[PDB]
């Protein structure tokens, strides 16, 4: 059903990129032109696609384009599934980025709610304090000792220790890590953070800053003291030092209505907005 | 949930004393005149342990034929359970 | 040297049984006669020989006749080896046993003494309560569990375990078995006991037992009220209930005038006399 919803929209993504994308005639802008990003990208070798949201906005009325732009975070490794079996099709260690840009309405650091998280938005500020570039894991080679230690695994959402499930051979459930400094794929990321914009404040308060993680390809194009705009998916991120704010804040104490007998690891959860961006343009 | 089965008529027939080492894990039909036994005694083959740390009922396994032998820690963090077999709820099977 | 001289007696005893081996003519017992004993074995598949001491006897004018008389227990496993790369010349999983017979001088068991300690020497006697029969390993499978565990190994003498040097990989000295039941090959050996015959005993005192043990082909062959002759080899087993006999009995305290510093592993040990032997002919 939902695999099906999830799959359907997959399958009309590729059903989408390989049919025509350019309208125009002999004076252009020639066909196709998704293929020369395709072809033009195996003559280089440098593994990214930039995608316009408008083109997607022509073709089906309106209908997949309001099946992306909700839940987006829950779309990633059916779209990036889809792209990769249409490049086995055409062409011959493959890590895609797919990274939309032209979105029709920009929105300030004010109108952020928490309704519209998972989304895409367009966020317009101002650099400031930026920070360094340092890797980050998400490919594991994770497993004990006792025997086998060579299983490829999960860690791509932050955990990051470790692989539960299917334990080791043989020492079953929780056995896990020793981890591997060796066998894994990585990338770069920084951390820059952004700043609103002078000609906006409602008169009259202060300033308000805000998080935004950059992977990947935009690594590096910020930079400190210009304007920029971002891609919007909007992650939350886990905060300690909401205590005693005052409350209610929820716990998560686990239920024991099941096991019958013959111990309290209960935890709390703070949540803050940050949020993560993968295209950056410097226009301002 | 379980038939073991039979193997009736295994054409060749070893009296006694020719057993020699190269016979073991093989398959033999003896013949002989039964002298004492014993009685019947159970035998354990499902095992339901109980941690007296972290409360409850841990759950079955199947062991074994013949190691009888000696699951560790789980399910509380892999610590600190000291184990003990209850007498309740241990499916045994009999022997002579 | 030592090696010059057990390797000379090896190569001497490959050059006597290659060679000629019956002196009469046509009206005979006709050549080889060795080779028609290897390949007559060869079609049969029963993996053993029966040599006999006399024509050793006859060619090296006593030489050799007096080199393995002695020291039998240390040329094992030189004459086994000669006698394999014979077989792997001549012929296409073995264990050769090598059984000599037709001696000069019979011994009774008075004439046992303790320089006669590794030598050959025939036995007469009369067999009373045989045992029955069970294996024994003599070729271990054992290693450590981290991580390797498939070193064939020692244990051909009686330890039985365990496996020391070159471990394990990767845990070194002493880290050894579990050992393996199901990896080995074994064979099986009874022990009967020899009694002293009645028509020698010196007048007047009683009948005197001895130990005595039957490996690989020789099984079953003894027979409970009968006369035997056996084969030499005289080995010494280790005994423990001859304490306060009364001594001086010695013991094994270990050097410590090497390590220098900044416990008591001391032991005991008293050996009394068996006897082993592999061919029992049961003439009487």
């Amino acid at each position: 059903v939902d695999d099906v919803t999830g799959e359907k929209v997959r399958e009309a993504f590729e059903q989408f990129l390989e049919d025509f994308s350019v309208q125009s005639t002999d004076t252009g802008e020639v066909e196709k032109v998704y293929r020369a990003q395709i072809e033009f990208m195996k003559i280089y070798d440098l593994n990214t696609i930039y995608i316009d949201y408008q083109h997607l906005s022509m073709r089906e009325n309106g209908a997949l384009a309001m099946a992306i732009s909700e839940q987006y975070y829950r779309f990633l490794p059916f779209l990036q599934k889809g792209l990769r079996r249409v490049v086995r099709k055409y062409a011959p260690e493959r890590v895609f980025q797919i990274s939309f840009f032209n979105l029709p309405t920009v929105h300030r650091i004010r109108d952020i709610r928490s309704e519209k998280i998972g989304s895409l938005l367009s966020i317009s500020g101002t650099v400031t304090r930026t920070s360094e570039v340092r890797p980050e894991l998400y490919k594991a080679s994770f497993t004990c000792d006792m025997c086998r230690a060579i299983v490829d695994n999960v860690e791509q959402s932050f955990k990051y220790t470790e692989p539960t499930f299917c334990p080791n051979p043989s020492c079953e459930n929780r056995a896990f890590w020793t981890l591997n400094v060796t066998r894994s794929r990585f990338l770069d990321w920084q951390k820059v953070r952004i700043q609103e914009n002078a000609n906006e404040i409602p008169t009259g308060s202060m300033p308000r800053t805000l998080d935004v993680i950059l992977r990947g390809d935009s690594v590096e194009r910020a930079k400190p003291g210009d304007r920029c705009k971002f891609t919007g998916v909007e992650i939350v991120v886990p905060d300690v030092t909401q205590l005693g704010l005052p409350g209610v804040k929820p716990s998560s104490t686990l239920d024991t209505r099941g096991i019958s007998k013959t111990s309290l690891g209960v935890r709390d959860l703070t949540y803050k907005i940050s949020f993560l961006a993968c295209h950056v343009i410097s226009i301002g | 949930s379980e038939i073991h089965v039979r193997i009736s008529d295994f054409p060749t027939i070893y009296s006694l004393r020719e057993l020699r080492e190269s016979n073991l894990s093989s398959l033999v039909r003896v013949t002989g005149v039964v002298t004492r036994r014993t009685g019947v005694f159970p035998q354990l083959k499902y095992v339901k342990f109980n941690c007296l740390k972290c409360g409850s009922i841990l759950g079955p396994f199947f062991q074994d034929s013949n190691e009888e032998i000696r699951i560790s820690f789980c399910t509380n963090c892999k610590s600190k359970g000291p184990f003990r077999v209850n007498g309740e709820k241990t499916v045994y099977r009999n022997y002579q």
